[PDB]
RNA sequence: GUGGGAGAGGGUGGUGGAAUUCCCGGAGUAGCGGUGAAAUGCGCAGAUACCGGGAGGAACGCCGAUGGCGAAGGCAGCCACCUGGUCCACCCGUGACGCUGAGGCGCGAAAGCGUGGGGAGCAAACCGGAUUAGAUACCCGGGUAGUCCACGCCCUAAACG
RNA sequence: CCGAGGGUAGGGCCCGUGACUGGGGCGAAGUCGUAACAAGGUAGCUGUACCGGAAGGUGCGGCUGGA
RNA sequence: CGCGGGGUGGAGCAGCCUGGUAGCUCGUCGGGCUCAUAACCCGAAGGUCGUCGGUUCAAAUCCGGCCCCCGCAACCA
RNA sequence: UGGUUCGUGGAGCCAUGGGGGAAUCUGGGCGGACCACCGCCUAAGGCUAAGUACUCCGGGUGACCGAUAGCGCACCAGUAC
RNA sequence: GAGCUAGCCCUGGCCAGGGUGAAGCUGGGGUGAGACCCAGUGGAGGCCCGAACCGGUGGGGGAUGCAAACCCCUCGGAUGA
RNA sequence: GAAUGCCGGCAUGAGUAACGAUAAAGAGGGUGAGAAUCCCUCUCGCCGUAAGCCCAAGGGUUCCUACGCAAUGGUCGUCAGCGUAGGGUUAGGCGGGACCUAAGGUGAAGCCGAAAGGCGUAGCCGAAGGGCAGCCGGUUAAUAUUCCGGCCCUUCCCGCAGGUGCGAUGGGGGGACGCUCUAGGCUAGGGGGACCGGAGCCAUGGACGAGCCCGGCCAGAAGCGCAGGGUGGGAGGUAGGCAAAUCCGCCUCCCAACAAGCUCUGCGUGGUGGGGAAGCCCGUACGGGUGACAACCCCCCGAAGCCAGGGAGCCAAGAAAAGCCUCUAAGCACAACCUGCGGGAACCCGUACCGCAAACCGACACAGGUGGGCGGGUGCAAGAGCACUCAGGCGCGCGGGAGAACCCUCGCCAAGGAACUCUGCAAGUUGGCCCCGUAACUUCGGGAGAAGGGGUGCUCCCUGGGGUGAUGAGCCCCGGGGAGCCGCAGUGAACAGGCUCUGGCGACUGUUUACCAAAAACACAGCUCUCUGCGAACUCGUAAGAGGAGGUAUAGGGAGCGACGCUUGCCCGGUGCCGGAAGGUCAAGGGGAGGGGUGCAAGCCCCGAACCGAAGCCCCGGUGAACGGCGGCCGUAACUAUAACGGUCCUAAGGUAGCGAAAUUCCUUGUCGGGUAAGUUCCGACCUGCACGAAAAGCGUAACGACCGGAGCGCUGUCUCGGCGAGGGACCCGGUGAAAUUGAACUGGCCGUGAAGAUGCGGCCUACCCGUGGCAGGACGAAAAGACCCCGUGGAGCUUUACUGCAGCC
RNA sequence: CGAUGUCGGCUCGUCGCAUCCUGGGGCUGAAGAAGGUCCCAAGGGUUGGGCUGUUCGCCCAUUAAAGCGGCACGCGAGCUG
């Protein structure tokens, strides 16, 4: 839905905040599972390695639950669906008839009091998780397992999803959200439906401000700066560039492929 | 203004005490050469309890 | 009111095959495209033609009509749900409740605009090849918005009987 | 007290005028081209849209004021 | 003032650096097609190569001096 | 690749990171590519005084200084600062 | 050497008092149901005025200064990057 | 004898500048060898969201006292923060530690690295964070929440007494958390009183008065009382909470739906304890007595603090761990644990003093800097603002005179107002509240404090709302209406916008050159391109490792553009990037035709042609929100002029829209129009754009701006054009007493001359010796071994299709 | 070049005369008035504004006249910037 202000204020014009009516009430989470101290810091041991990074809201980490084969054959009721600090997406928390509480990543159409489970078995619903191979081709499906046993990988993005192609004796093919083309293994673990919050594309930070709310502190160009600095930086008043534009490392950035040639990972790929 | 000299009796202690130079190789050659020196002071002294 | 009937009437969801284009594997060569005639173009870096497999989008051949439905705009593969108008019979009910309609409100082809998706074919713009005195045209080879979906605007028409 | 009016401040409407600019109408025999009327030599007209010295061309759908 | 590039039939351009032959399109002229013009077709004419000098057997061409034209430069004060 | 006077040089010798990879005296290395001949040695385990170096420390002497010299310090100086 | 300064991490503190009055809510009006419109309420905001506080715009002073960046008047922001 | 040499000493300026805020001083007395400076008293002034009091950091003897004045004190000094001596800092309850974890550090296991060392789950360390039992008074010259008095708590350890399966570093619950807005009851704090307490007082015209002045509390267990926070109770089933649990989670029947009940705090009350003014009298450097048997009460205001884990809303979605409750495991249930009661035991360190400053940071008793808490009263709409003032503390450690110039800071000015000037720079004007009333334009919020106005004091009369009180008094806030008084003037002093039109730039709040630039620069939402499939790309590290990210294409990196509106044309020949299992070239290596060297030979040793050989380049395409680029010359219309039109040469293609003498325009003050008496600026136009142009975006744009330009009104000392006044200096006296500079000097003008700008040479003129206050023309005056310039086969930072390497990737 | 501050402005002037005015005068194609042109002569005078940083210059309104030039394009230990 998107919520919209009136320009009471310049920034006020254009800003927009997400609608958060799928949020039951439930707005502070669930301690025992999540959340963890989170621990913010814009660098590695000692140096900053991404730059403009820091600054913004405090978070508490949702350690939500991306392998869902441990309770194979559990069925649970969903609980909830909670803001999720730490992601695009939201959150469900459930409670599995077992007793155990587990978040799963919240998919669209998700309804609270809803019957899910993971397994072989599984009826292909909104919320269930089965292995890639038992889930029929051409259906779409999200937090998709890369190779088996291994964790939700694909996917987990707001309003995100992959569809399944076809298979090809262990492998089924996927269409992920970027359009690649994938050979995933068969005994991959994936859930039905898409992702949901897919409204999220639609929110206008509006001011520099929230920007900084979020951790990300002001990016500056290669332009502004000096040869000292930068590929880009001097010379006199403004400048086109002088050469194939380039990262403050030296490397072109607009064309240049960046993945290793001989990755062993390029024989089950199929796309852009 | 605000000049240089901000006294801190714990950053003075962790920063040049002798439990600190004394941790690496660079500061241990810093209580050797004190030490030839004939230095009263190896490292700074930094006082209250 | 009761009992029916026909219909591309409308909305949503789903689904079928034909063909085009692209990719892949096979087999296969020296030309294929195209026009008034040509050329650009595609083609031994393996084209066109043929078989097989895959993806994707769009429009629904036959039935089909000089035909049907809607108030118009307009609506055409099949299926289901939701739904509007309509005509017939029986003459049961109400009982003048009727007609029109300034404004208002709603609908309103195509093109266009906004945000996002989609993009096979087609194709303004644009580029080449011919044609001409010159072609910013008609013919040919390419090709982007757009054409498609959702939602929101736009309110026009030889919107014509 | 009110009070003609005078002063100050800011508006509304109309008239005149203004470098320059827009298109328009009109003016026997100036320029470029051929758009339309015969299938006008690309049926024409059209709402919209883009493009072009100019008539105009082309796209989309429509129309019979064409076969 | 300095630099380097350019003047060729009526118009716009070639030909020079490897000197001897000046060619291309348009135009102009004569004829045809046409009722007539153009288009189109068939034929033809047309260049002291900016001037002054000489280098050579021979200069549009190579070398100097001027003459117009074009373009760049003229900074640190 | 280093080392040797040796900087790729006709470049051996000694050491070695990479690949290949033996033999036990009729076995193996060297004498400056290489080969023949004549000689010299016996790798892939280790230890080994003495002669040699230095002077915080004690002593001795000086065609060494004599408080701006001589050690930064003749003096409670690596101090005050 | 980050006891200055620049960024970030952890954990605390601070921002007087005034304005302006967003969504929402309630009632009423409207409609087939709406959209929408009125009030009342509500207290939003890199909103406004302005101390603290963080600044440093203009001018004057100061220039072996009070001060190796100061003083006077003036001025920017002040619930937020 | 020179090195702007080095070290030391003493000169010069010079009794010159200064003596560190313009809050400010006068006097009497004392002391002393000596007093503006010490002590005291009176008078005066300054501070009072401080210049007052309490914490913290830092400092470290600076605190108190006695005795001192050589130096330290910008003068003096009997004084001191100085010298000598002695004294002084008292805790189970405040802080820190025998408690806990955060970032981060360390680090067993382990991974890595030539060595040094680097990474690192567990644990340990780590605090203004969590946990955590003392309040009020009295005493010292100096310490007190520490000593003492009262009253009250906490741990342990040992006993008795009564309960119960007790019991872990393990399970669970709790601790536990954002911002903004807040309700109800309280307390702090404050205001008032005809009521209570109280020494005293009638002045100077009147007042012996419901008079003036002063003061009317504090702490406090149990138990109540009032506010409020916390929390459902059973029984089943049970596969989860990494063993086991009765606990916890989940599921299902029931009983509650309430704060009923349990609790847990805050406040009030409370056994008792304690304080207690002005004034007067004393002798202190200061405190002592009396006032007093002090009284110790009633209203009212009321927090930002308390109840607190309170409530509502919102999005950016808000530490951990222990204590604490509970669950059970090993085991142990003569153990142990829980409760009540005694008794015993309770350590280590800090505690002085300064603390917006003369004691900390600035070499100084330096006009600067320094976190937290309290910060009274009246009046001004409010307030932490402003003026005066409580408590409390200061007059800033040189003074005395004078009353020149000139300077600083301040006040006023006739007539005129921007004529001043690069510029209204500066200064004025304006100024708060309340009420009228507000244009273009617009993104419908704004522009808006638009502009422009009016009201504002005091008195009397009438009247309407609340709050606390019972529905009433009072006390307390808000209001309305009517008459009247005074002054030049009623936010009467202090704090408190000048306004408008119009361009340029940038959307906007923001950011920056600490110490000359705050901007049109950076940033910014937003747009687009691009890389990236997850052991992601990319970044740091040799590595391990880490960041990205405990993220997953609606994500993350890089680039450019920079709200928003409308838009972003044509060129792929070159460079880049992307795409091409062909071809050409291409290194090691394979391959050996063939040749060579020694050998009597077997052999050993060398070169070595075909051909097989990658990436790369070449080559073939694509690609401009990738690097970038986007023509010349002729002729033409029936007045001329101009050229829709034609011709031709060239290119990869020859700039479209929009804009244009511009932050772009050389010629230039282009040419017209507008403002003006007059306009190299400005605005509107034209277009011949030297040299705009479409994401190094183009053209616009409401709002915004300590941005830059133009105009106008208002107003004024900017100016005509100055004048007067104030105070701090300046000057004179007393005290103290520097500085750069300095070859030596006995240091005049002109006209010449001289290395070409002479006090110093020539000639002539002038000229008694020495100061003081002033002005700055000169001594090529001081200050910095010119920054500009050049030179040096001097140095650095930056670049690239310079050279050669290296990382990196292939 | 171990430093001679560099435009313009302001302030203060002062000097040259090849004189803008005023005074004296010869020639005039000088009737007069007013001009023109040369000679003598610096004693004194030689305006306020619009534009531009401007010197300069073009304007506006005047004037007896709106002089030219030197003094380190006079003068920053005098000011501005
Ligand atoms: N005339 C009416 C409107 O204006 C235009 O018409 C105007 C022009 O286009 C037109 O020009 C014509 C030209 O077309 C034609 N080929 C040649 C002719 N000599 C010109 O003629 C014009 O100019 C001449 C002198 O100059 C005058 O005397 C005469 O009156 C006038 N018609 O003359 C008209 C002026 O009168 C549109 N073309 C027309 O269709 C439109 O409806
Ligand atoms: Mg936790
Ligand atoms: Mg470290
Ligand atoms: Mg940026
Ligand atoms: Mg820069
Ligand atoms: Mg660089
Ligand atoms: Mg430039
Ligand atoms: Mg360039
Ligand atoms: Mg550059
Ligand atoms: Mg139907
Ligand atoms: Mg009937
Ligand atoms: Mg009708
Ligand atoms: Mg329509
Ligand atoms: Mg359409
Ligand atoms: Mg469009
Ligand atoms: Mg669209
Ligand atoms: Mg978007
Ligand atoms: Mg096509
Ligand atoms: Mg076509
Ligand atoms: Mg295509
Ligand atoms: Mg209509
Ligand atoms: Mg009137
Ligand atoms: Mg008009
Ligand atoms: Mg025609
Ligand atoms: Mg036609
Ligand atoms: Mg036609
Ligand atoms: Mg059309
Ligand atoms: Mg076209
Ligand atoms: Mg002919
Ligand atoms: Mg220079
Ligand atoms: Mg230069
Ligand atoms: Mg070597
Ligand atoms: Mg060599
Ligand atoms: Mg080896
Ligand atoms: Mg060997
Ligand atoms: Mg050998
Ligand atoms: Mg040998
Ligand atoms: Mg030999
Ligand atoms: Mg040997
Ligand atoms: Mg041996
Ligand atoms: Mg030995
Ligand atoms: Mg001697
Ligand atoms: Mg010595
Ligand atoms: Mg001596
Ligand atoms: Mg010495
Ligand atoms: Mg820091
Ligand atoms: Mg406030
Ligand atoms: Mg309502
Ligand atoms: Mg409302
Ligand atoms: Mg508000
Ligand atoms: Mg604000
Ligand atoms: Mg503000
Ligand atoms: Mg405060
Ligand atoms: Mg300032
Ligand atoms: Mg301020
Ligand atoms: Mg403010
Ligand atoms: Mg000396
Ligand atoms: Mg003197
Ligand atoms: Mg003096
Ligand atoms: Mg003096
Ligand atoms: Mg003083
Ligand atoms: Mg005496
Ligand atoms: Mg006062
Ligand atoms: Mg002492
Ligand atoms: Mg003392
Ligand atoms: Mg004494
Ligand atoms: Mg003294
Ligand atoms: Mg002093
Ligand atoms: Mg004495
Ligand atoms: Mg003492
Ligand atoms: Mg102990
Ligand atoms: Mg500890
Ligand atoms: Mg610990
Ligand atoms: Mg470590
Ligand atoms: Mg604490
Ligand atoms: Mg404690
Ligand atoms: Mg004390
Ligand atoms: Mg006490
Ligand atoms: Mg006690
Ligand atoms: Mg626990
Ligand atoms: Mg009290
Ligand atoms: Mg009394
Ligand atoms: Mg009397
Ligand atoms: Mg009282
Ligand atoms: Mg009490
Ligand atoms: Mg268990
Ligand atoms: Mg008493
Ligand atoms: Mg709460
Ligand atoms: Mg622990
Ligand atoms: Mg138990
Ligand atoms: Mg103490
Ligand atoms: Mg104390
Ligand atoms: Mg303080
Ligand atoms: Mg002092
Ligand atoms: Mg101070
Ligand atoms: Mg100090
Ligand atoms: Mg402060
Ligand atoms: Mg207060
Ligand atoms: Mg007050
Ligand atoms: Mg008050
Ligand atoms: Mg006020
Ligand atoms: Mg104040
Ligand atoms: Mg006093
Ligand atoms: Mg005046
Ligand atoms: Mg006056
Ligand atoms: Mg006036
Ligand atoms: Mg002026
Ligand atoms: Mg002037
Ligand atoms: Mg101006
Ligand atoms: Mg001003
Ligand atoms: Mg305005
Ligand atoms: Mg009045
Ligand atoms: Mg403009
Ligand atoms: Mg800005
Ligand atoms: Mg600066
Ligand atoms: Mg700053
Ligand atoms: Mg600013
Ligand atoms: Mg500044
Ligand atoms: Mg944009
Ligand atoms: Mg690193
Ligand atoms: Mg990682
Ligand atoms: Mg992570
Ligand atoms: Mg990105
Ligand atoms: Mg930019
Ligand atoms: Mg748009
Ligand atoms: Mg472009
Ligand atoms: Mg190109
Ligand atoms: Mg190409
Ligand atoms: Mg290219
Ligand atoms: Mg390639
Ligand atoms: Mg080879
Ligand atoms: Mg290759
Ligand atoms: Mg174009
Ligand atoms: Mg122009
Ligand atoms: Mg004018
Ligand atoms: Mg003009
Ligand atoms: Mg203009
Ligand atoms: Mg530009
Ligand atoms: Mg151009
Ligand atoms: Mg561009
Ligand atoms: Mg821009
Ligand atoms: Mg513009
Ligand atoms: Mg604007
Ligand atoms: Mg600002
Ligand atoms: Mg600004
Ligand atoms: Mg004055
Ligand atoms: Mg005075
Ligand atoms: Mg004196
Ligand atoms: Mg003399
Ligand atoms: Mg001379
Ligand atoms: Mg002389
Ligand atoms: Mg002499
Ligand atoms: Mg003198
Ligand atoms: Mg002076
Ligand atoms: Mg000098
Ligand atoms: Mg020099
Ligand atoms: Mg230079
Ligand atoms: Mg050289
Ligand atoms: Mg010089
Ligand atoms: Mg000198
Ligand atoms: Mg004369
Ligand atoms: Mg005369
Ligand atoms: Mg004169
Ligand atoms: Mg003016
Ligand atoms: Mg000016
Ligand atoms: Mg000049
Ligand atoms: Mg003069
Ligand atoms: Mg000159
Ligand atoms: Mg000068
Ligand atoms: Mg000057
Ligand atoms: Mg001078
Ligand atoms: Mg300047």
């Amino acid at each position: 839905a998107v919520k919209k202000f009136k320009p009471y204020t310049p920034s006020r014009r254009f800003m927009t905040v997400a609608d958060f009516s799928e949020i039951t009430k439930t707005e502070p989470e669930k301690s025992l599972v999540k959340p963890l101290k989170k621990t913010g810091g814009r660098n590695n041991q000692g140096r900053i390695t991404v730059r403009f990074r820091g600054g913004g809201h405090k978070r508490l980490y949702r350690i939500i639950d991306f392998k869902r084969w441990d309770k194979v054959g559990i069925p649970a009721k969903v609980a909830a669906i909670e803001y999720d600090p730490n992601r695009s997406a939201r959150i469900a928390l459930l409670h599995y008839v077992d007793g155990e509480k587990r978040y799963i990543i919240a998919p669209d159409g998700l309804q609270v009091g809803q019957q899910v489970v993971a397994g072989p078995d599984a009826p292909i619903q909104v919320g269930n998780a089965l292995p890639l191979r038992f889930i029929p081709v051409g259906t779409v499906v999200h937090a998709v397992e890369l190779e088996p046993k291994k964790g939700a990988k694909l996917a987990r993005a707001a309003g995100t999803s992959a569809q399944i192609q076809g298979r090809e004796g262990d492998y089924v093919i996927l269409r992920l959200p970027s359009g690649e083309l994938r050979k995933v293994h068969g005994e991959c673990y994936a859930t039905v439906g898409a992702v949901g919050n897919a409204d999220h594309k639609n929110i206008v930070l509006g001011k520099a401000g929230r920007s900084r709310w979020l951790g990300r502190r002001p990016h500056v160009r290669g332009a502004a700066m000096n040869p000292v600095d930068h590929p880009h930086g001097g010379g006199e008043g403004r400048a086109p560039r002088g050469r194939p534009p380039a990262s403050p490392w030296g490397w072109q950035t607009k064309g240049l492929k960046t993945r290793k040639r001989r990755k062993p990972s390029s024989r089950f790929i199929i796309a852009r | 203004m605000k000049r240089t000299w901000q006294p801190n009796r714990r950053k003075r202690a962790k920063t040049h005490g002798f439990r600190a130079r004394m941790r690496t190789p660079g500061g241990r050659k810093v209580l050797k050469r004190r030490r030839q020196k004939g230095r009263w002071r190896l490292t700074p002294a930094v006082r209250k309890r």
